[PDB]
RNA sequence: UUGUCUAGCGAGACUGCUAAUGCAAAUUGGAGGAAGGAAGGGAUGACGUCAAAUCAUCAUGCCCCUUAUGUCUAGGGCUGCAAACGUGCUACAAUGGCCAAUACAAACAGUCGCCAGCUUGUAAAAGUGAGCAAAUCUGUAAAGUUGGUCUCAGUUCGGAUUGAGGGCUGCAAUUCGUCCUCAUGAAGUCGGAAUCACUAGUAAUCGCGAAUCAGCUAUGUCGCGGUGAAUACGUUCUCG
RNA sequence: GGUACACGAAAAACCUUACCUAGACUUGACAUCCUUGGCAAAGUUAUGGAAACAUAAUGCCGAGUGACAGGU
């Protein structure tokens, strides 16, 4: 082993794709891995911008968009270091950003 | 006063055109004024590949612009000749520690792409062609193609002053109040000699039932 | 020095009524000298007022404050100062807005006829 | 226009066992809080137990009683001048109106304390004397005065 | 005999246990009184008239948790939590709660404050 | 107030106003900078400060201490208000 | 005077303070957001475009 | 005193069934059911009108300037002042003033920042110094309850104005920032013709968060939750 | 006018800033093309100045040339 508690945690502005990848990670994982506890929501960090529509005053009509950001977490109970050499053949997508412990 | 038929549809039926993060805030507006250079390029300098849309792919010093234009070879040029300048305008514009593997893909059946048929409206316009049969043979060729209804307006000077004499254009099936319709919007300002012309275009591409979410 | 201190009521809002005396320091002077709160100003035994005369002498003059206010007011207007410039037309001097406010100072109203708008 | 509107429901108190009970406390309520009411309608009723010693519910239901007004008066009119019209309502909106009098009333007084002021409007109301009943009185007056034009409306 | 239940009203969850004990009920939430922690109004008393049409604090025992909202909405879910509860432990309690509407989570929420709106309804002012 | 070192000049004007003090005292000095307050020494010269258009003289005394430079040189003028 | 402005925004400034925000394409000075470096109305632009990572239309 | 909960999938509600009346859409009633007859809301706004607004986002033909209407720099002015209007805030007091104990959110945000706890400081704050790239750590909810004082009056309401002493950012606070403490306490005891908003978690009202930004009497704006109403009989008039 | 008036502007002590006064500058603060190259670019410290700045020195950048650049 020698390395324990591979607290892999994943952030993304999508959900499908978010939900893919940990898809895609949890059926790999499930191979010489054991012990690895399902996929964990996160409150899904969310924020809103508002702009005024017109270039000009028009104050009374304005929109808003929203930067959606998706969040799960994952654990890892044991490295099983050949686990790991499987895994540096995964090749996330951008849209997903990593983050381990 | 109606909102852009492309926004209300997009991020819940159509993926994003540039897909990418950096560090928080602090770069990422660098990022964005950067690749929307590289997109105002190919879509500016080089008329004569129309360049349907270009993808922006960055993660930590790294990007790849995958491209879809109805004609590769005008961008890959003669031996090979273009295709390494284009690139080095890249490069000079993005910096030189970052690797760019562009590739260049034909698009199949791109006339129905609103993108390179407002190019050619404003090409044809821009030329003194008469306005109206332009529209008519442009729409038809298009059309022919087995697509849904088109609409095409176009506003400025139709060839003098007065230009509250604006022509529009609906040839069938093309619902904006239908989120899951899958259309498609452009639109080019086609620079006459005698002021500004903005041409408009919408494409009904089938329907997109049982999509559930953006490919 | 002891100007109109009703009755019927406590002596810690009494010792207000002087020029000079907020309830801050009316407090302050309430636990120096040993004065009970919920004590109406009636039933006062003589004891505790030559001890409250006494803190307010050491204390600045109330009558007095009028006095320095005024000196301080014609010490900065002597010198040539646009804060006292102000000052002398009535009008606010921390920089209110002065375009259709700040009529606390300068007087109740005096209209005056706009354009003939046609 | 517009059709009719249903009206949303309002549950009865089960501690003096009458929902007329809370539409005064609804009513004498301000800024939206019930318990700042609540506390000065219970201090209210205290007091009514406190002197002339009776049952809360019975000059309750003697002041609902003696406020209610008999007719009301809608405007009609044709042209200049306008004539009022004396038409009929409903008991439900009759004692809408006698809870908005003493409610309305009660914060109009000497007396100071609304406890004192509240418990001697409730009083006077059971006791018929020129706090609402003078209102509700000259309300009446007004009407089948004119009701010449009461039976010829529309 | 534990008896489940769960109530949301108004951004305000609440898990309740009821088990039928020697005493009334002895009512007890989050460990402590009611009357100190509710002040004593008709929000007090709203608890126990899904139990005035039924068995009256006979015999059973109130074990509720409670958390979110302020405490009209703690109410609420609680409320729900109990006639839930009742309908838990006997089936033949839906004829009477459901006729009273005790039930059915009233989902009256605060909304969206909408722009322009100052209060998502109130427009500034008008002027010509 | 600045609460520590209170008194605040530009830091380039005592210069100039040290050597004049210790040079005769010459009266006309040409300065611009409004944002400095008065050391006691600055007492005894005159300076020609600039309001927005010209320069308007003022005459420092030891009957005020602490007062900002420019205060003393008015900006704006008065009201001048028409009839209608 | 816009161009001369767009070189004095990207030049050192004498003091922390001297600089401030603007949008890089263009030079409006105001409702510029610090979160994307792009102008209000610039923003809504390219988010019509799409050249954000992750824009949505607020339902919220 | 645990399955709350969060976020993914699925079910659910589709006039589904029954009653009536109608050709039929459909209407109403009932049962079931969380919701029943477009469930609440948002996003989405046709052809066109107003030569509506924007050449000062941007692009933009034409005209004009060019050792200047262009470039950089210091100061000012965008904050004035006889006056009027518009939108807000505080109120004009005992449903309240003040003091002590006191518990209850949600959402959002934060490693040049949030700032825990501690020390000094009547205080603005200053210092120490963790934890926190974050459902962990931090950003004390206020209303509310209990107790007490106040006892109806230009006041123990009200806070302007003004004077002084402190604090913070910033090179720097006089035009031209802001906070705290001390000092005084304008006027106002509900307001003329006339008007505005609102059909429920809404009004009202209590707070909380964010943005631009080092600083901002933003009382503004954009958002979150707490408490928490009346009435719609009816269309004769009024507005469109 | 409704559809303007806590609006453009989601923040003017300097900048912002587009105005005025004053100081200074002129293929220019910024861009391309023509010709000619390869080491300084910025920032730092004296120096007069209020500061642009002229200085003297440390550590892609230059020099001559018109279409012109530029105009809130
Ligand atoms: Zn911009």
């Amino acid at each position: 082993v020698k390395y324990p508690e591979l607290k892999i945690k994943l952030e993304s502005y999508d959900s499908t794709l978010l939900d893919l990848t940990t898809k895609k990670i949890v059926e790999v994982v499930k191979g010489v891995d054991v012990k690895i506890k399902g996929p964990l929501p996160l409150p899904t960090k969310k924020e809103v911008i508002t702009i005024i529509r017109s270039p000009h005053v028009d104050k009374a009509s304005r929109e808003q968009f929203e930067k959606n950001r998706h969040k799960r977490l994952m654990i890892l109970v044991d490295v099983n270091q050949g686990a790991i050499d499987s895994l540096k053949r995964i090749k996330i997508p951008v849209g997903v950003t990593l983050r381990f412990s | 006063q109606k909102v852009n038929s492309n926004g209300l549809r997009f991020g819940i039926n159509k993926n994003w055109i540039s897909r990418w993060t950096a560090n928080s805030h602090a770069q990422t507006a660098k990022w964005l004024i950067e690749d929307e250079k590289i997109r105002n390029l190919f879509f500016v300098n080089y008329r004569n590949a129309q360049v349907s849309n270009v993808e922006i792919e960055r993660t930590q010093a790294t990007v790849d612009v995958f491209v879809y234009a109805a004609q590769p070879a005008f961008l890959i040029g003669s031996e090979n000749k273009n295709i390494q300048k284009i690139t080095k305008q890249i490069k000079q514009i993005i910096g030189r520690t970052t690797n760019l593997d562009l590739t260049i893909n034909e698009i199949g059946s791109p006339m129905l792409s609103a993108r390179i048929i407002a190019r050619d409206l404003a090409n044809a316009i821009e030329a003194r062609v008469p306005l109206r049969t332009a529209m008519r043979q442009s729409l038809i060729k298009v059309l022919k193609a087995g697509a849904n209804g088109i609409k095409v307006l176009v506003s400025g000077r139709l060839n003098g002053a007065e230009i509250a004499r604006d022509k529009m254009y609906i040839e069938g099936n093309m619902p904006l109040s239908t989120l899951r319709a899958d259309i498609d919007y452009a639109l080019e300002k086609a620079q006459t000699t005698y002021g500004v012309i903005g041409v408009k275009v919408w494409i009904n591409r089938g329907m997109i039932y049982t999509k559930g979410l953006n490919r | 020095l002891g100007i109109d201190i009703p009755n019927q009521k406590r002596i810690e809002i009494a010792l207000t009524y002087i020029f000079g005396i907020g309830l801050s320091r009316s407090q302050a002077i309430l636990k120096q000298a040993n004065i009970n709160p919920d004590k109406r100003v009636k039933d006062l035994t003589e004891e505790e007022f030559v001890a409250i005369r006494n803190v307010a002498s050491a204390y600045k003059i109330e009558g007095d404050l009028r006095r320095e206010i005024a000196l301080n007011i014609k010490h900065l207007s002597e010198i040539g100062a646009w804060r006292g410039l102000r000052h002398r037309k009535n009008l606010p001097v921390r920089g209110q807005r002065t375009r259709t406010n700040a009529r606390t100072r300068k007087g109740p109203r005096k209209t005056v006829a706009n354009k003939k708008i046609e | 226009r517009k059709n009719r509107a249903p009206k949303r429901t309002v549950l009865p108190d089960p501690v003096f066992n009458n929902t007329l009970v809370t539409r005064i406390i609804n009513v004498i309520m301000e800024d939206g809080k019930k318990g700042l009411a609540q506390r000065i309608l219970y201090g209210a009723f205290d007091l009514i137990e406190q002197r002339t010693k009776e049952k809360p519910l019975t000059v309750f239901e003697r002041a609902v009683g003696n406020v209610m007004p008999r007719l009301e008066l809608r405007v009609r009119r044709i042209a200049g001048s306008n004539y009022q019209v004396p038409t009929e309502v409903p008991q439900d909106r009759k004692i809408a109106l006698a809870l908005r009098w003493i409610a309305m009333f009660a914060r109009k007084r000497h007396e100071k304390t609304m406890l004192e002021k509240i418990a001697n409007e409730i009083i006077d109301a059971s006791n018929n004397t020129g706090a609402a009943i003078k209102k509700k009185d000259d309300t009446h007056k007004m009407a089948e005065a004119n009701k010449a034009f009461a039976h010829m409306r529309w | 005999q534990s008896y489940y239940g769960l109530g949301r009203r108004k951004s305000s969850s609440a898990k309740v246990y009821l088990t039928p004990t020697q005493d009334k009920g002895k009512i007890t939430v989050n460990r402590r009184d009611p009357s100190e922690y509710f002040p004593n109004k008709l929000v007090i008393q709203d608890m126990e008239q899904p139990l005035d049409l039924t068995d009256l604090k006979k015999n059973f025992d109130i074990n509720v948790v409670v958390k979110g909202g302020g405490f009209t909405g703690q109410a609420g879910a609680i409320r729900l939590g109990i006639v839930r509860a009742l309908l838990q432990f006997n089936p033949e309690l839906k004829k009477i709660l459901k006729s009273k509407k005790l039930t059915t989570r009233d989902k009256r929420v605060k909304e969206r404050k909408k722009f322009g709106l100052y209060g998502a309804r109130r427009a500034p002012q008008f002027t010509k | 107030r600045s609460a520590k070192k209170g008194a605040f000049v530009d830091a380039h004007l005592l210069k100039k106003v040290i050597d004049m003090n210790k040079q005769e005292k010459k009266r006309p000095i040409k300065t611009w900078s409004r944002r400095s307050t008065i050391f006691p020494e600055f007492v005894g010269n005159t300076f020609a400060v600039h309001n927005g258009k010209t320069f308007i003289n003022v005459y420092v005394t030891d009957d005020m201490v602490g007062h900002k430079l420019g205060e003393f040189s008015p900006t704006r003028n008065f009201k001048q208000h028409t009839a209608n | 005077a816009k161009k001369s402005l767009k070189v004095k925004q990207t030049r050192i400034p004498k003091f922390a303070v001297r600089a401030y925000t603007r949008c890089q394409r263009c030079g409006r000075a105001r409702a510029v957001l610090s979160h994307f470096g792009v102008c209000r109305l610039c923003f809504r632009e390219l988010a019509y475009a799409g050249a954000i990572p992750g824009v949505k239309k607020a339902s919220w």
